[PDB]
């Protein structure tokens, strides 16, 4: 499982970026969302966002 | 532009693209750091559909 992250994490330091929608008017978000696909069949989407997992 | 083939490559791993989309770029809303575009919606996922 290691061996999957040698560099999609370990060098890249989750960002804060502008989001439309924050409970209160437009936002600086910690959880922005960059791109959600949702080409698959059952209801599985890949979710890109401002945050690392 | 939204129609099947406004992207094409040669081959599934080639190195070239030929795209039309009529992508153009808005002015970025006041106090905010995006970049704004406007295009024409997929053409494959149109034809698709």
């Amino acid at each position: 499982s290691t061996e999957e992250l040698f560099n999609e994490y370990k060098l890249t330091r989750p960002y804060m970026a502008r989001c439309i929608r924050c409970a209160v008017g437009s936002c600086h978000s910690p959880i922005a969302i960059e791109a959600v696909k949702s080409d698959g069949h059952d209801g599985y989407v890949r979710l890109q966002t401002s945050s690392q997992y | 532009p939204g129609a099947f083939g406004d992207i094409q490559s040669r081959t599934v791993s080639s190195s070239d693209l030929y795209a039309n989309t009529n992508l153009v770029l808005q002015r970025p809303k006041a106090g905010a750091i995006h970049v704004p575009y406007t295009q024409a919606p997929s053409g494959f996922e149109q034809w698709k559909k």
